[PDB]
């Protein structure tokens, strides 16, 4: 629309980021845990 | 909702990923300072493992 | 009010969603670091669980 | 109108507005009554 | 007065609402530091309910 | 007139306005009800 | 005088309306400035009704 | 004139102001009411 | 004198009544403080009528 | 004139403006008695 | 000098009168502040009415 | 002349700037008899 | 000189009349400054008639 | 010539250009004999 | 995500090149500094191995 | 596209990009073990 | 010299009567400053004639 | 010549100037006598 | 990578030497203030060999 | 391609640099291998 | 050198002239300012001709 | 030439140039004797 | 390299002599100073050879 | 050199007159005031001829 | 070098002149500067030859 | 090529060049041979 | 020439630079001589 | 070439030029040896 995207660039990127966003939250989430592991904050 | 690929249209995004990128990197720094602040979490300092100085 | 969708016609969305995220993401901080200043509510410098410096 | 939005635009980007603000509204309610649970400032 | 709505042939819709949210957050987030700022007021260093730090 | 609005679309957005001045009055209130129960300043 | 209103096709009224929106809240914020910062009227700190901290 | 107004937009324009200036200053006068019976200053 | 209306063709009613409405208000302003930072006359801390606090 | 007023303007602003005039002063006096009764300061 | 009239053929009336009145309003104000900053003329701390406060 | 305005005109300005100089000064000259007596200074 | 009004072929009457009084206010505004900071020729603060504060 | 006055035009400046300094001179005269006879100073 | 290769027609290549090498320089530099802000973790001024001044 | 990169351009890039980034992440992983085993700080 | 009438056709007769008054004008005032500064010259606190105050 | 001045002018703007420095320097001599009369430096 | 070469045609080979080059420099100064700023590593103030003054 | 160099230009400035920072890592070996014999920090 | 006028035919005579009596007032006015500051050349504090204050 | 005059012009300038700076210098010196008289500094 | 004069098609041979000039000359200057800094190798004021002052 | 009235064919005579002139006048200043801060060669406050203040 | 004269066709032969000066004369003041800041090389400090104040 | 000095050009200023720094380095390693002998700092 | 001068120019304006520059040095010495006799440094 | 200048230009500059460097030399080289005479640092 005001992108410049079609609506097909704009699903795959949706899906991309998604996915990437996914993963960076996964390594996110072990590292916490390790660090709950290590020393717990609450 | 299914049509949250939408907003593409909407916000740019390489802007999105440049300030998604760029804000993630400060968060993360900023709550490395803040841990490092502490007594409690300043890993560096804290004498775990034994020091030798 | 039924009509409220009436007012993307007014304010732009893209800026809009731009000013909402800044704004919380910055609500957010300040209310973070709110919490960490005082003593009751900083989950850090606590004291609990049982500190090991 | 003075957005450049056509009426069916600004309807879908309300629903999908909502939709988003009433999740993000349900994550802060659990965060906030872990957070009651955890210490309670009243 | 019956005629109000004509205010907003005067004064542009949307700049009044971008006026009016702005300068309501900025006063809420005023009362909130007015309030915290205080010792009868300030919920969250009261004391109330009993203190673990 | 000045701001390119119509008659009508000045009266609606009154009402719109109107109503939502109204609701967040109303939350508002519900908040300060809630306050003074709390711990009344007066 | 009864042609009072003749001073609008001088000064602008969306102009008048803003200034005079504007100044009215900056003059209540003063205002509550002025009470807090008292003793007698800063209805905050007064003590009244008896304080729980 | 100055302004570009109509004589009769003017004096439409200082009614509706004046109503609203009126209503203010009530609800001023209450609230000054409600403070002088809370804390008279004199 | 009786030709003082003349000085409308000189000097621009519109800017003199914005003029005299924005300096008539510092002034107030400017009086009512110095009223306030003297003893005698700060009547909100003169402690009549006698004090609550 | 050189405001671009006519004669017959500016005499009907300056009828308005002392008439205004004279109105705020009347205000000042009667709050300047009100404040000499309350507190005379000479 | 009979031809003193003159002068408003060489300096702006407008401007002058703008001039003068901005002057003369600054001047009364340096006046009455250099009068309230003595002790024998600030007649707001001067103690004449005799006190309340 | 250099400030386009003609000769009867700065003649008329001149007198109703006196004039009103004037009078300013009389109420000056009041307020300073006013002020001797109140509190002379020499 | 007899021909010392050939001046104002030189230098602008206007100007010169504007800064002349411009400086001749000002030199008399540093002259009372300074007789107000002696002691001697302060006449507010000499005591002169007798005090009543 | 430079600055654009008529030489009778400098003439007649001048002349009341002294007329008012000597105006000025006299008033400044009086004021410091009567400054002398308050407070001499040397 | 195998089409992760997309991203380089969105953000171009030299300027993340740029932007990666400048980042990841003042990274180290920072990391380097808090390592000798430290001191168990400053291997200059540690004593290892034995000093000679 | 919005790089002005063609597709086989980005995917050879992307694929250098991430061998160099694997080279530089085991350079990094190598500093680190030396690190750990010179001093360890958990 | 006999010619020295023409230095005016090098330099302009107003820039250098307008420099020599405003030249002579601060030189004065930053002579009497310089006696007033003393304590033998500045006569209005040298004591003379015998002070009142 | 650079001025714009004739050399009749320059001769005649000159004779004025230094007459009215004579006068200045005689009214500054005159005041610099009464000064070492008043107070002497040397 | 065998077609690391490429980078040349992506970032340009003369501002890359540039900034090699100014970047080592920079990095150089740095390392050697940071040796002098300690005691161990000052090769100057050391004491080695046996010191003359 | 966007810096204006053939690839041809480009394998070669790429020899010749990985030459020349080859040659400076070994002059920079070298060095850190005289100071660690001078003073090892380790 | 006999030629010495020809210097004239390099740097502009007026602008010499300009430069020539503004360093040269300057350099009095320093010269005056420094034998003012001594003691044995300050001619209006050296208590010659004998004090009368 | 460079700056616009003459030689005729550079050599009359400069005569009345050095005749002005001989009595500026005469005055200095003078100035300086009674300098000297007055109170010697070497 | 045997090629390593290309290097001067790619980097302007005057501004890097005019750099390289520049940065020797404040190397030395820092040097020096670095030297002067020092007890040791303050060779103005080491006391070699003995002292006159 | 013989040739070295050829250097005023690459630097303009009249800057470097004007330069000259400048620095000479600056460094003789600077020597007046490097001697004035020294006791031994401030002709001034040296004593010499013999005080009278 | 024998083909070191071809420099001057690379840098401007004027420029190069103009900043050797200026650098010479501000590195012979900067040594003066050193010279006088010792106690050992101030030749006005030094009491050489034997002082008179 | 990119600052349009031909590869002769680049040649000779290369040889030149390192005949200079040869020269410089040169001078710089006996000034600090006398240094050393001076005033070893290792 | 850079600088517009002629041959000519530039010698004739070298002797008389030269010429200047001798009899301040010629100044400076005295000046010099006169100070060493005053009070010597060395 | 860069600069504008012949090569017989270049010649001939960079021989005043070091001409004029060996002569500033020896002024140096004389003024240090008076300076190392009259206070040797080393
Ligand atoms: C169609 O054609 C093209 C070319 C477009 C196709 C290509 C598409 C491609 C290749 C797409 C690629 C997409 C990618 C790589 C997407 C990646 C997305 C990622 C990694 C998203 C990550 C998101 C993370 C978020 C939103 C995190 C938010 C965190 C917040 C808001 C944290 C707040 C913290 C607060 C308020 C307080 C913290 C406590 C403090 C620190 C203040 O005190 C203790
Ligand atoms: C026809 O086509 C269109 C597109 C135009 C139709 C669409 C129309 C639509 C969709 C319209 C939508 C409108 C909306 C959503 C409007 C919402 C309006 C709201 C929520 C208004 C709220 C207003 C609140 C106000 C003005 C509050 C004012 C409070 C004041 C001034 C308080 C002042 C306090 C002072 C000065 C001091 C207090 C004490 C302190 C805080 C200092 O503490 C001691
Ligand atoms: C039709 O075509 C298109 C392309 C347009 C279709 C696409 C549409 C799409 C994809 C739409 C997507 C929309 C989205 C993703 C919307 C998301 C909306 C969200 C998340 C909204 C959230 C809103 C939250 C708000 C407004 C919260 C406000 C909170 C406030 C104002 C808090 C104030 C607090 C105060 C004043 C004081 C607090 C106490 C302090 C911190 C001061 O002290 C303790
Ligand atoms: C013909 O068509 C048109 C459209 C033009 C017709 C319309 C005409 C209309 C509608 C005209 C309306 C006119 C109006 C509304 C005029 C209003 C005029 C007013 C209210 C005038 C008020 C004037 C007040 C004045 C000038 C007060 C002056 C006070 C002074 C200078 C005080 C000075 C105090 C000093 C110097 C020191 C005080 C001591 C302190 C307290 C500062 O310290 C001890
Ligand atoms: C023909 O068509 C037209 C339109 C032109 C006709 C219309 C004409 C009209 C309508 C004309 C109107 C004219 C008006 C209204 C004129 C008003 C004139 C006024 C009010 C003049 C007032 C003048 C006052 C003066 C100049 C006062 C001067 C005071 C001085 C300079 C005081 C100085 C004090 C010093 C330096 C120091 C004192 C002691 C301190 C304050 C420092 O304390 C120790
Ligand atoms: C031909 O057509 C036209 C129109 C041009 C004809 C008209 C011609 C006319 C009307 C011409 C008028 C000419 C006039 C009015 C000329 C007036 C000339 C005057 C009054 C000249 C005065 C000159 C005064 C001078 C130059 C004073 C110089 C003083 C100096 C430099 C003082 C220096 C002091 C020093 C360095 C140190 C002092 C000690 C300190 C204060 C520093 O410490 C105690
Ligand atoms: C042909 O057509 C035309 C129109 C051009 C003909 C007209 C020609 C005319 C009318 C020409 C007029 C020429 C005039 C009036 C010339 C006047 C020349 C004068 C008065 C020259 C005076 C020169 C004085 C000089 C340059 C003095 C220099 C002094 C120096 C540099 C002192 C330095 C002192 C130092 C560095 C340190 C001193 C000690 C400390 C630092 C303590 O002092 C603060
Ligand atoms: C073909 O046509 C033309 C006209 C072009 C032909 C003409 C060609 C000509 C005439 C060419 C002439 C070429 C010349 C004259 C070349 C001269 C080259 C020179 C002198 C090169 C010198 C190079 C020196 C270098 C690169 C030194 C580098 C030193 C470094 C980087 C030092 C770093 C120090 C660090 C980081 C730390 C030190 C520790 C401190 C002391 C700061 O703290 C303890
Ligand atoms: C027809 O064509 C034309 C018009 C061109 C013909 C006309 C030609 C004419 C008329 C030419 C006139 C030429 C003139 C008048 C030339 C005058 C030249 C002069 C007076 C030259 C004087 C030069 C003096 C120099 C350069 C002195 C330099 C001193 C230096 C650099 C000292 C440095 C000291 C240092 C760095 C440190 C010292 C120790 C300190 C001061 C710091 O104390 C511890
Ligand atoms: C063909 O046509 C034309 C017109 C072109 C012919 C004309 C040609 C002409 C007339 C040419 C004239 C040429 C001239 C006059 C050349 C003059 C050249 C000179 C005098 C060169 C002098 C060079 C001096 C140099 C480069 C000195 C360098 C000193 C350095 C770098 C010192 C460094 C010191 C350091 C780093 C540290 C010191 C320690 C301190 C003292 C600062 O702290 C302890
Ligand atoms: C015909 O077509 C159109 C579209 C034009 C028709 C539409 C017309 C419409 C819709 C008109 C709407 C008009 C409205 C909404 C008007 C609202 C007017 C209001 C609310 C007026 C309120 C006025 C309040 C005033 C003027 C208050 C003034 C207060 C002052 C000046 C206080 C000053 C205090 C001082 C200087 C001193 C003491 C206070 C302190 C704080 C210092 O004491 C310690
Ligand atoms: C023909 O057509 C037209 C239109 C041109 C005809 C019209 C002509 C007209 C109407 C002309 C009108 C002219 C007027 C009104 C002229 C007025 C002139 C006046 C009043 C002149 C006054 C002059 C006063 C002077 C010059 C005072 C000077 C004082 C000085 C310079 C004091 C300096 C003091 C110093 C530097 C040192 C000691 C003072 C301190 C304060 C430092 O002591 C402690
Ligand atoms: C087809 O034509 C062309 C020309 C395009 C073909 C050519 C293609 C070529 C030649 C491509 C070449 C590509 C290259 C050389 C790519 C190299 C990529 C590399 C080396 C990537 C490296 C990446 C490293 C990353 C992303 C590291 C990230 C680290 C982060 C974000 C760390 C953050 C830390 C935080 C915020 C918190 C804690 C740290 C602190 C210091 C705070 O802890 C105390
Ligand atoms: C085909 O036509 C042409 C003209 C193109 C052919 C010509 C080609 C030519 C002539 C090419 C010439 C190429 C040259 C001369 C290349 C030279 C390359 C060099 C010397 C490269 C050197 C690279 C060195 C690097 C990248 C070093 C990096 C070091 C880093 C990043 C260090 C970081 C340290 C950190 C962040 C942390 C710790 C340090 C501190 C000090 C903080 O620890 C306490
Ligand atoms: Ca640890
Ligand atoms: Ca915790
Ligand atoms: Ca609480
Ligand atoms: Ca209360
Ligand atoms: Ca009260
Ligand atoms: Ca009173
Ligand atoms: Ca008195
Ligand atoms: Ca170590
Ligand atoms: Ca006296
Ligand atoms: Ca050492
Ligand atoms: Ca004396
Ligand atoms: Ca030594
Ligand atoms: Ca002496
Ligand atoms: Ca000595």
């Amino acid at each position: 629309s005001m992108t410049g995207l079609t609506e097909q660039e704009a699903q795959e990127f949706h899906g991309i980021f998604v996915q990437s966003m996914t993963a960076f939250f996964g390594i996110v989430v072990i590292a916490h845990i390790l660090a709950w592991l290590w020393r717990p904050w609450l | 909702s299914p049509d949250l690929w939408k907003i593409w249209l909407l916000i740019d995004p390489r802007r999105v990923l440049i300030a998604v990128f760029a804000f993630l990197t400060i968060l993360g720094l900023a709550i490395h300072m803040i841990l490092l602040s502490t007594t409690e979490f300043n890993w560096l300092e804290d004498g775990i493992p034994a020091a030798k100085v």
